[PDB]
């Protein structure tokens, strides 16, 4: 199937003391690999997957080195950024950034995106060409016009083009028994009466990868979002993700309403009513 | 692996 | 700045069965600014050997974190997940039930 490889950063400016707090983690697909926390003890590149921990030594001080300049940029991003907007010395800001590379079933290069944010906001965006940028207000205008100077998007499209793509490839050859491993969700409904003549459905969808599926609702075979309550994918803790859709029917009904679960773990949708 | 790029905002 | 108040679920990562150790979850989501505050309570009080995911993020923008810890569901016990964040004046309490 289609895979990903994509890096997040955080930094958070702390005025009464110090440098910002920084925070990077690496993901394949739906599984963190690798973390940095400037607040941990190592003060290097972490592996967070048992298939990254094979690297060798000019791997992990590569991705230390690096990683550490990311927390410098984003140090001096925070400073320039507080001059760009006339900002307080005394408040607390935040950096985010976002890069990475998707490749298709036959794990060639699909696209690339690397995305920057202000306090929550766009700031900067390369474009799906790889080649321009989207800057959202006159601020990242004067960002965009010193990138475009610097060469930054040529540096980046060779990046999510070549580097990027060699390396989820390696990834997923190396962490093939999981990466590659598509966990079905595995399905049950539980009934909840709301009163003596009413009752909730709850379908459930557990121990998936990756996280994305579709849960949705029938009756009679057509579709109900009237009375569902859907809540958001969640993590299980220990790899895998978790959903529930539900929706109050009138007791002795039931078997109307079915429940229909759409993942890349199964070959055809799965169906469910409540067997009373 | 990680870009390896420079930028100044 | 945006800020943006905590989603909370708050779960098992098993379906819970009354005296069978599993995990008690408390994802937040999509929060701005990233600092938050976030307990497991058993019975009203904190629980101390609490763990937390590394701090990531959606498409906009918002955080989300995992924190867990080992619990056995039973009768009597009640548990939640207290929740602080700049947005929220008091501490949002949200209680675990096992049907959800
Ligand atoms: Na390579
Ligand atoms: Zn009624």
């Amino acid at each position: 199937g289609s895979h990903s490889m994509r890096y997040f950063f955080t930094s958070v400016s702390r005025p009464g003391r110090g440098e910002p707090r920084f925070i990077a983690v690496g993901y394949v697909d739906d599984t963190q690999f690798v973390r940095f926390d400037s607040d941990a003890a190592s003060q290097r590149m972490e592996p967070r997957a048992p298939w990254i921990e094979q690297e060798g030594p000019e791997y992990w001080d590569g991705e230390t080195r690096k990683v550490k300049a990311h927390s410098q940029t984003h140090r001096v991003d925070l400073g320039t950024l507080r001059g760009y907007y006339n900002q307080s010395e005394a408040g607390s800001h935040t950096v985010q950034r976002m890069y990475g590379c998707d490749v298709g079933s036959d794990w060639r290069f699909l696209r690339g995106y690397h995305q920057y944010a202000y306090d929550g906001k766009d700031y900067i965006a390369l474009k799906e060409d790889l080649r321009s940028w989207t800057a959202a207000d006159m601020a990242a205008q004067t960002t965009k016009h010193k990138w475009e100077a610097a060469h930054v998007a040529e540096q980046l499209r060779a990046y999510l083009e070549g580097t990027c793509v060699e390396w989820l490839r390696r990834y997923l050859e190396n962490g093939k028994e999981t990466l590659q491993r598509t966990d079905a969700p595995k399905t049950h409904m539980t009934h909840h009466a709301v009163s003596d003549h009413e009752a909730t459905l709850r379908c459930w969808a557990l121990s998936f990868y990756p996280a994305e599926i579709t849960l949705t609702w029938q009756r009679d075979g057509e579709d109900q979002t009237q009375d569902t309550e859907l809540v958001e994918t969640r993590p299980a803790g220990d790899g895998t993700f978790q959903k529930w859709a539900a929706v109050v029917v009138p007791s002795g009904q039931e078997q109307r309403y079915t429940c229909h679960v759409q993942h890349e773990g199964l070959p055809k949708p799965l169906t469910l009513r409540w067997e009373p | 692996t990680i870009a390896d790029y420079n930028y100044k905002l | 700045m945006i800020q943006r108040t905590p989603k909370i679920q708050v779960y098992s990562r098993h379906p819970a069965e009354n005296g069978k150790s599993n995990f008690l979850n408390c994802y937040v989501s999509g929060f701005h600014p990233s600092d938050i505050e976030v307990d497991l309570l058993k019975n009203g009080e904190r629980i101390e050997k609490v763990e937390h995911s590394d701090l990531s993020f959606s498409k906009d923008w918002s955080f989300y974190l995992l924190y867990y810890t080992e619990f056995t569901p039973t009768e009597k016990d009640e548990y939640a997940c207290r929740v602080n964040h700049v947005t929220l004046s008091q501490p949002k309490i949200v209680k675990w039930d096992r049907d959800m």
